[PDB]
């Protein structure tokens, strides 16, 4: 009898990046929050020197 | 046209400087008052239209809507001031705001002596009609029918604007007056074929045509009530003005040219007359009823011919009047059992005496019984179509059945049988409903002794 | 970022927008358009993140062959005319050069592939200044070299960016995307009745600075960069709801808001030079903007999404960010109608 | 407003007015680990304004009238509900957490705002870098579920990372049958309600997961049970300590103003707080909010901004 | 692309079907080659066979819709009696769009092409008669 | 499990139980009694009455009666010298040119 | 008092007042000076005195 | 049959699903410099021999 | 025209077609960049020093220097791309995608 306002399912279809997925669009996560990535730190790879003896 | 615009602008300081509860009160008494001031428009001339300015002026065509929209506003703020009792104060002024917008928008839009004025106001009473529907509704699907009420209108008026600016570039003038002494005929073509087109399906499109007319069920069942008596007493009436007021300028493209309108909308009264027949919704079934008559004033413009024009104005105020007191109804019920079931609430007379009369009385004057305005127009428009061509009869005479047969329909499962047993909070009339269904029915019992007032501005 | 920085920064902006517009030399514009890239590209820099670095890069390089084939369309012109005044053009394939350097730096397809993710990769005050400052040099320039553009091109740039923009716009729930896809189609409705009427193209640019401002500004206030955020503004302040309502109902061309101020009146232009089928193929186009803006005020305004219980506390702390000049713009973007003779001063 | 880039440009430099003296200290401990009048102490020794927990009502202390506000329009959650049955089917638990949590992120800008704009330390009592060990405890005892967790830690990631940690952090340790000792003394019904495990397993995530984490970006302090009771030996310690780590080193003018830019703005802080991530624990319904955001309203003295109200003797409207 | 359309459009309609279906042939492969460019432009194939295969496929499927539509065309103008008139053109549109469809494999696809194809190819034969114009020169 | 913490749907609120003389406008007595008064006052008593009142009285709507007077002169002349009712010509034939054929 | 703290805009701006009406008394005065000057070389130019 | 499926079919269904096939695929791109300048080449190369923009 | 003038339009046309084909690295970008630079530079020069344009001889040198303006600029948007990835590659500048 009351009116109707929207619930989690009709508000959860605009929180994807996409509002159609498709196939290609299927590893597409959202951006995050504050849009600061994690700085996925590679191996830094010092090189290796040998100050042999001669 | 200014004595009348601004009473109307500021019935919204009146509105928004009122006290807490005293915002029904005022705006009903100032609003039936410019209704009464509303009756100075019927200054009419045998020959001469009453032209007020270069901007505004008043025929014989625009003066019964003019009348009929500031006699409507009062009725809509008594309408819709029972299911918005728990609405926050604020959101209640907004929408009295938007009631009152959109009245000063229909009053703006049929006084227009010029047809870019004309359509600038036509699309300007789609936006306060969009937000009430989508914001005051009470479904889920009133989403939805905010779309398919907006994107059909517009993708027929859009090329429409088109064309008139065409004729800015052409005639050097779009006021009324001017076009009036020089119109010029128009040859076939096919660049001729495509204005008129693009001239004449935003009107087939606001009236609705058969076809087009997917958005009208839509947007009257999830309406609120004041929703509905907008879409179905004023907004479906714009298309026939416009119609009219741009029929002069399509002459003579127009004999060869109507001829599948004409067929698609004598077809379309029968299919949406036979939809009545078998609609388990009330208010579906006051939509398809709107869709026929509209069908039938389509079919009385496009013939064009004078009976058929008094028919189509005669029709178009009846049927105005009609929709709007079945709509109340409809919500009166709907507000009693909370549900839109035409099967669910039966044998109400037993519960409802005056109720179940103004049910018989609302039904008597949709199958337009005479001496009624709905059988002047709808014999009118029978004779104009029977001089067009002697078959049309065959076509109109089943249709006036089928009416029959669903609006008594109407009246038997909602009135007649014995009553449900499992309901038992149907309460006593109130006196705002049956001062609303009164309002709504003496001014169209009262017409019936002088109809030359709404028989055109050919008269 | 020092505050200093920050200042001598934007005044370097600018001066080189300043230098494009007031120069009579094409070197100068050249050197305009250098000196506004490169003080425009730390600002897009400001928070050190990840994607400011790609967005950094991408438009780097839009920009950067964009201005290579600016310097070389110069140098074409300087060959055929042996001049420098900044006029019309003397060879065709210059002027060719010219309007492809000049629609890649104003993001208009098929050279638009750029702003979505530039747009999306940067904060809001550095999207709303290049959305609306960076729009302003490269519109001047085709205004100067109005009798050399050949129509053809423009104007299929012009129904592409616009197609483009509109199907665009309805895959994306991040608001600067919707931003950067109405931004494109925008710019086609400028560029298609650039050759007939500039004074036209000048009011829609007018009309489309105010309302993009207006849309960034209330994001800033609002501090919402998704659609759900921006659903979720009803619970802190419901003014911004109907402001934001009204804003995008006028960004759809829908009268009587002054969104409906330009296209009107560019269909005004198009039916002069007897042109009536792409101003037609044009406004059924705009409806598909005209549709994401719907569906973004019906997740905003018109319904009532649920929200969480931690905006409780939002309700006792008021805003205090410096709203600079949003009740003024919200003002001229909504109720600017009955003015319509007021662009006569463009001319 | 106050402070701004004009006043930062005109000659207010921040590490102008920080002497040695401004310190921020976290004083933590379990549950009745004494602390509460510890920290106190050390506010009346080395001269820094103490700032008690942040319980639920402590932005209704901070603004308005600085009374507490009804349950009903803060917090929505009790914390006696939640000692006498902690598995409630409404998910008492998780918005408890959600609604501290919030709490001590405003509590920690309040202090930081104090520290950076007068130059007095402040003294704070479980911050926001040790509350997710409470959460570990409700995780471990099964009282709330992977997704409160999953929410907490997205929360956490989108906001503490725009801060700075405390100078010092002290520690009280108190064992759990002391602890439950203290409890019983206390006298409160609904604390006795709380099991050895839920405190075994504070104790258990503040020793192995905060202070391995947290002693190297500060200085951690150590303390028993009977050396918290001589706040002597505790402020001698905290007035000779050598600072080399942790990141307010390398911490210039520019940093702290873009630092007190981002906390003077309490909107900004609460920003992240409120992600629109739908969970049956903080999610409220359209019109229960509807409904409580209008009662909120018509409140004395929140009806418009902190200085625009008639009903509590506001003059000079008219000219504001 | 100017003199391709100048070449199909100077032939008078009804007289010579091979080689309007010819000229239609070459427009129908020109546009195929350009949007099949574009897609392995923005798309990657995987391989350099089935980069090849999609632009052949591409290019085929054009060619056989503009072949069948200039055939079609030419033939009811020819069996008609009637050049200048555009439900030859719209019988041309049709006979594309289930051209179209029987490359697609599917039916309603077929029928929704012939729809608006066959609308098209009447919105353009009426424009060549009565001298629309798209992209007008600016004279005011 | 609970999910979206939600307000209980209320039940229907019958106007007469707790004023059983209500008109169906407000809780209020006193209110819903005014507004009953300016409704029955304002939509019978000036707009119905006199509206109607005002209507049946027009001042010579359209000169529909007029035309008619007029006609009963106009007949009267032509019927008393002689000439016919009405001419098949609109305008006179002298004073129009056609076009040569 | 009722605030637990002060507000910033506890007290009116007397300065920021002052400016605002000096301001908006110089636009108004300036602006009619300037339409009776205007009205007065229309006058002037065209001698329709 | 006619004005709950097919009317309903042929004017609003269509044009829906054919605006949300042509958003899919504008909007699928990889986000990849290479590809996006590849595109401006190939326009280039429509617009100088194919479309004859340089005259 | 002449010869010279060919082969330079000739060798900028290479060095753009060799600019909008990427392979995979920003710095071979870059130096496509600074080849087109060199190229209209020349092409600018040999139109000047052949019309006798004295005055305009300011323009080349000022040009150049306006190389830099992006071209340093350029090395300074890879930095933080390499500090960012431990390579240059342009594959891995498409988080930007959603
Ligand atoms: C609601 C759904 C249905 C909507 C139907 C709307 C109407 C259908 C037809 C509209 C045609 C477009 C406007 C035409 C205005 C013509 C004015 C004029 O002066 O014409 C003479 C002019 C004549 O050209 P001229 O005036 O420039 O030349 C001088 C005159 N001659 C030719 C003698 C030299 O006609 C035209 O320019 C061409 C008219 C046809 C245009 C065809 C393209 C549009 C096709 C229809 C698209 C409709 C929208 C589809 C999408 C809807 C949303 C989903
Ligand atoms: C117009 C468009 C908008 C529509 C909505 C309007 C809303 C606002 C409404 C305002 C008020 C109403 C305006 C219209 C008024 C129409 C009435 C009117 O004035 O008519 C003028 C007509 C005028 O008649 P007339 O034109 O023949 O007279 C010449 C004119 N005068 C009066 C100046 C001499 O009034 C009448 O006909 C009244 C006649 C006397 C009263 C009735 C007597 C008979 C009653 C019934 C007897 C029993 C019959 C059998 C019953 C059996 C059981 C059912
Ligand atoms: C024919 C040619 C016509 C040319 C006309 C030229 C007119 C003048 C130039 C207009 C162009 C835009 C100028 C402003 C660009 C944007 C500036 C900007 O983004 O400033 C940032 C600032 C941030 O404020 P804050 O919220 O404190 O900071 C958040 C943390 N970053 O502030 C903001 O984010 C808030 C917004 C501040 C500026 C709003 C007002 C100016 C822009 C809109 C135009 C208003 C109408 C006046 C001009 C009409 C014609 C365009
Ligand atoms: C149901 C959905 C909702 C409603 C949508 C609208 C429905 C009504 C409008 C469409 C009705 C069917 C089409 C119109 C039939 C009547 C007019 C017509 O086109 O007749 C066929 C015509 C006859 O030839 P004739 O009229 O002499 O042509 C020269 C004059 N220009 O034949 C010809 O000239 C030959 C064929 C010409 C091309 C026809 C097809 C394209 C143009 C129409 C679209
Ligand atoms: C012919 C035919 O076989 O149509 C069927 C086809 C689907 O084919 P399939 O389902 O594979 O068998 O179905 C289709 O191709 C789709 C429908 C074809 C066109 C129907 C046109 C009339 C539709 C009703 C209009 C009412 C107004
Ligand atoms: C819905 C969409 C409706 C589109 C309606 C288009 C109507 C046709 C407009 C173009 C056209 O055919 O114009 C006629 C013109 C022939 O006349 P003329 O200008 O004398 O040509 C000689 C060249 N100077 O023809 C020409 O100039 C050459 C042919 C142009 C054809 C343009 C469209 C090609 C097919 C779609 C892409
Ligand atoms: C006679 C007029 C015929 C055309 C009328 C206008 C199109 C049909 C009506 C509007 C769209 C109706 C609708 O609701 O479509 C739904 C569909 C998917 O939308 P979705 O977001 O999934 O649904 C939200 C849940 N209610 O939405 C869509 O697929 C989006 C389609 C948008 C099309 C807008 C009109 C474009 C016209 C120009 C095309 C070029
Ligand atoms: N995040 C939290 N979750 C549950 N209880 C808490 C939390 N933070 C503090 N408390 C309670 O606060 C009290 C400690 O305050 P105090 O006695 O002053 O040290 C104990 O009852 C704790 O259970």
């Amino acid at each position: 009898a009351r009116q109707w306002q929207p619930d989690v399912e009709w508000a959860e279809q605009y929180g994807g990046a996409v509002m159609y997925p498709t196939k290609e669009t299927a590893h597409w996560k959202p951006p995050p929050w504050n849009d600061v990535d994690p700085p996925k730190d590679t191996l830094v790879s010092n090189l290796t020197l040998n100050f042999g003896p001669q | 046209m200014l004595k009348y615009i601004i009473p109307t602008m500021m019935l919204m300081p009146l509105t928004w400087l009122s006290k807490n509860s005293m915002i029904w009160i005022n705006t009903t008494l100032h609003s039936l008052l410019i209704s009464l001031t509303s009756l100075l428009l019927l200054n009419q001339f045998g020959d001469n239209s009453l032209n007020f300015s270069l901007t505004f002026f008043s025929d014989s065509l625009s003066t019964p809507l003019l009348i009929l929209t500031m006699w409507l506003l009062p009725l809509m703020l008594m309408a819709s001031q029972h299911h918005l009792s728990k609405e926050n104060l604020a959101r209640k002024k907004l929408f009295i705001s938007m009631l009152i917008l959109l009245q000063l928008f229909l009053i703006m839009t049929f006084t227009a002596t010029e047809l870019i004025f004309f359509y600038i106001m036509f699309e300007a009473t789609l936006v306060p009609t969009l937000i009430i529907i989508t914001r005051w509704g009470n479904q889920t699907e009133r989403l939805n029918a905010g779309l398919y009420f907006l994107f059909y209108t517009l993708a027929g008026s859009l090329p429409l604007l088109v064309a008139l600016i065409y004729i800015q570039n052409t005639m050097g003038s779009l006021n009324f007056l001017i076009l009036q002494y020089w119109v010029q005929p128009m040859p076939n073509s096919w660049s001729n074929t495509f204005m008129w087109l693009a001239c004449m399906m935003a009107f087939m499109v606001k009236m609705p045509l058969y076809g087009l007319h997917l958005w009208l069920p839509k947007a009257h069942v999830e309406a609120p009530i004041a929703g509905s008596m907008v879409l179905a007493a004023i907004l479906l009436k714009l298309g026939g003005y416009g119609m009219m007021r741009i029929t002069l300028l399509l002459n003579p493209i127009t004999d060869f040219m109507a001829y599948p309108f004409i067929m698609l909308s004598l077809w379309g009264m029968i299919m949406t007359s036979s939809i009545c027949l078998r609609q388990t919704d009330l208010k579906s079934l006051i939509a398809y009823s709107s869709v026929s008559h509209m069908a039938l004033v389509i079919v009385a413009i496009l013939i064009q011919t004078p009976w058929s024009y008094m028919g189509a104005t005669a029709l178009m105020i009846a049927h105005g009047l009609t929709s709007s007191m079945l709509f109340c109804l409809a919500n009166s019920n709907y507000e009693r059992v909370h549900s839109r079931t035409m099967i669910l609430a039966r044998g109400l007379q037993t519960l409802l005496p005056l109720m179940a009369a103004w049910w018989l009385l609302a039904s008597l004057t949709n199958l337009a019984l005479p001496p009624s305005i709905n059988l002047i127009g709808e014999l009118f428009v029978v004779m104009s179509t029977f001089s067009w061509s002697n078959i049309t009869i065959i076509l109109m005479g089943l249709n006036m059945v089928i009416t029959a047969l669903y609006s008594l329909y109407m009246l038997i499962t909602t009135q007649r049988g014995k009553h449900t047993h499992h309901i038992n909070n149907i309460l006593p009339s109130f006196t705002r409903e049956n001062a609303l269904m009164s309002l709504h029915m003496l001014p169209l019992l009262l017409l019936s002794l002088n109809p030359k007032i709404i028989l055109g501005p050919l008269y | 970022m020092n505050p200093i920085i920050l200042i001598i920064i934007l005044m370097t902006v600018m001066l080189g927008t300043i230098i494009v517009m007031i120069s009579t030399h094409w070197l100068l514009i050249w050197i305009g358009f250098e000196m506004n890239m490169l003080a425009i590209i730390p600002i897009m820099m400001k928070k050190h993140n990840p994607r400011a670095t790609e967005a950094s890069t991408k438009y780097f390089l839009t920009q950067s062959t964009a201005s290579m084939l600016l310097m070389m369309a110069i140098i074409i012109n300087l060959m055929f005319s042996g001049q420098w005044t900044v006029m019309k053009l003397f060879n065709p394939m210059a002027s060719m050069l010219m309007t492809m350097a000049l629609a890649m730096k104003l993001g208009m397809a098929p050279f638009h592939f750029w702003v979505p993710e530039v747009t999306q990769g940067i904060p809001l005050s550095s999207g709303l200044i290049l959305l609306t400052w960076q729009k302003l040099a490269p519109m001047s320039v085709l205004y100067q070299i109005l009798p050399s553009i050949n129509l053809d091109l423009i104007l299929t740039l012009s129904i592409l960016s616009i197609t483009i923009g509109g199907w665009g716009g309805l895959n994306q729930t991040q608001l600067r995307k919707i931003m950067a896809y109405s931004s494109i189609a925008h710019m086609g409705w400028m560029t298609a009745v650039l050759l007939y009427n500039p004074t036209m193209t000048l009011l829609n640019l007018i009309i489309y600075i105010i309302m993009t401002s207006t849309m960034f500004t209330l994001f800033m206030a609002n501090s919402t960069t998704t659609t759900l955020s921006l659903s979720h503004t009803w619970n802190k302040a419901p003014i911004m709801t109907i402001l934001v309502l009204i804003t995008l109902l006028s960004m759809g061309g829908l009268p009587p808001l002054s969104g409906f101020m330009p296209k009107w009146m560019i269909i005004q232009e198009m039916t002069k030079n007897d042109s009536i089928i792409l101003p037609t193929l044009m406004a059924i186009t705009a409806l598909l903007n005209l549709y994401f803006y719907m569906r973004l005020t019906y997740s905003t305004a018109l319904t009532m999404f649920p929200s969480t219980n931690n905006m409780k506390m939002k309700w006792q702390f008021p805003t205090t960010k410096r709203m600079t000049l949003l009740p003024t713009m919200t003002v001229l973007s909504t109720m600017l109608l009955p003015l319509t003779p007021i662009l006569s001063i463009l001319e | 407003l106050q402070y701004g880039p004009l006043a930062y440009i005109l000659g207010e430099k921040t590490t102008k007015k920080m002497t040695e003296n401004s310190k921020l200290i976290t004083v933590d401990g379990n549950i009745c680990s004494g602390k509460s009048k510890l920290a106190k102490e050390v506010a009346e020794k080395l001269g820094l304004k103490h700032f008690p927990e942040a319980g639920i009502h402590y932005a209704d202390s901070t603004t308005g009238d600085g009374k507490p506000l009804p349950v009903r329009f803060s917090g929505n959650c009790s914390l006696e509900k939640f000692y006498d049955d902690p598995k409630s089917n409404d998910g008492n638990s998780y918005r408890l957490q959600a609604w501290l949590y919030a709490s001590r992120l405003l509590q920690y800008a309040d202090a930081l705002e104090h520290l950076l704009s007068t130059g007095q330390g402040v003294v704070l009592e479980r911050s926001i870098y040790s509350d997710f060990v409470f959460l570990e405890a409700m995780y471990r005892q099964g009282f709330i579920r992977k997704q409160c967790v999953d929410h907490y830690n997205q929360v956490k990631k989108v906001t503490v990372c725009e801060y700075l940690p405390p100078h010092v952090v002290i520690y009280v340790d108190v064992p759990v049958s002391e602890v439950q000792s203290r409890i019983q003394k206390k006298g409160n019904p609904h604390e006795m309600k709380i099991t050895s495990a839920y405190l075994q397993d504070i104790e258990n995530v503040y020793k192995g997961t905060f202070l391995p984490e947290m002693s190297e970006k500060c200085e951690v302090l150590q303390y028993s049970a009977w050396e918290a009771e001589d706040a002597e030996k505790v402020v001698e310690d905290i007035q000779y300590l050598k600072y080399d780590k942790g990141p307010w080193l390398d911490q210039d003018d520019r940093k702290l103003h873009n630092l007190r830019m981002l906390v003077q703005d309490k909107l900004e802080v609460l920003n992240y707080t409120s992600i629109p991530v739908f969970l049956p624990e903080v999610t409220i319904g359209a019109h229960q909010s509807d409904r409580v955001f209008q009662e909120f309203t018509e409140l004395p003295g929140r009806k418009y901004r902190a200085g625009y109200n008639e009903d509590v003797g506001d003059k000079w409207i008219w000219l504001k | 692309a100017k003199t391709l359309l100048h070449q199909y459009w100077d032939i008078p309609e009804g007289t010579e079907c091979h080689r309007k279906t010819y000229a239609a042939t070459s427009i129908g492969g020109a546009s195929g080659l350009v949007v099949s460019a574009y897609s392995v432009a923005l798309k990657t194939p995987t391989s350099f066979l089935e980069g090849v295969a999609r632009t052949g496929r591409y290019t085929f499927t054009a060619a056989a819709i503009g072949a069948i539509f200039g055939l079609t065309s030419c033939i009811s103008a020819q069996v008609r009696e009637k050049p200048d008139d555009p439900l030859n053109y719209l019988i041309g549109g049709c006979a594309g769009g289930l051209t179209l469809g029987a490359r697609t494999r599917s039916y309603g696809i077929g029928a929704a092409a012939c729809a608006y194809m066959g609308l098209t190819a009447a919105l353009v034969k009426m424009g060549q008669l009565e001298g629309w114009k798209v992209f007008a020169e600016p004279k005011v | 499990t609970l999910r979206w913490q939600e307000d209980p749907e209320p039940e229907d609120e019958n106007l007469y139980e707790k004023n059983p003389d209500s008109h169906g406008y407000d809780k209020d007595p006193a209110v819903d009694v005014w507004n009953m008064r300016v409704v029955f006052f304002f939509g019978f008593s000036i707009v119905l009455v006199l509206g109607s009142t005002f209507v049946a009285y027009l001042p010579d709507y359209r000169m529909q009666e007029w035309a008619r007077r007029e006609a009963e002169r106009l007949v009267k002349y032509r019927e008393a010298h002689g000439l016919p009712l009405m001419e098949s010509n609109c305008f006179d034939p002298s004073k129009i040119q056609l076009p040569e054929d | 008092k009722f605030y637990i703290q002060e507000p910033p805009h506890g007290s009116p701006n007397w300065l920021k007042v002052g400016l605002t009406l000096g301001t908006s008394a110089f636009l108004w005065i300036y602006l009619i000076k300037q339409h009776n000057e205007d009205v007065l070389e229309y006058k002037r130019r065209n001698g329709l005195e | 049959l006619l004005d709950l499926i097919w009317l309903e079919t042929i004017l609003p269904k269509t044009i829906s699903l054919a605006q949300m096939k042509m958003s899919t695929t504008i909007t699928s791109q990889k986000g990849l410099i290479k590809l996006y300048f590849l595109s401006f080449l190939i326009t280039i190369l429509i617009s100088t021999t194919l479309l004859n923009f340089h005259e | 025209m002449s010869l010279v003038y060919m082969n330079i339009m000739m060798a900028f046309t290479v060095s753009l077609t060799g600019l909008l084909m990427y392979r995979s690295h920003l710095m071979s970008s870059l130096l496509c960049l600074e080849g087109m630079m060199l190229s209209l530079f020349i092409l600018a020069t040999l139109m000047i020093l052949n019309s006798h344009f004295t005055l305009a001889s300011m323009m080349p040198i000022i040009l150049l220097v306006f190389a830099a303006c992006e071209a340093a600029l350029g090395l300074s948007l890879l930095v933080m791309v390499s500090n960012t990835y431990g390579t240059d590659y342009v594959q891995n500048l498409n988080l930007l995608q959603c």
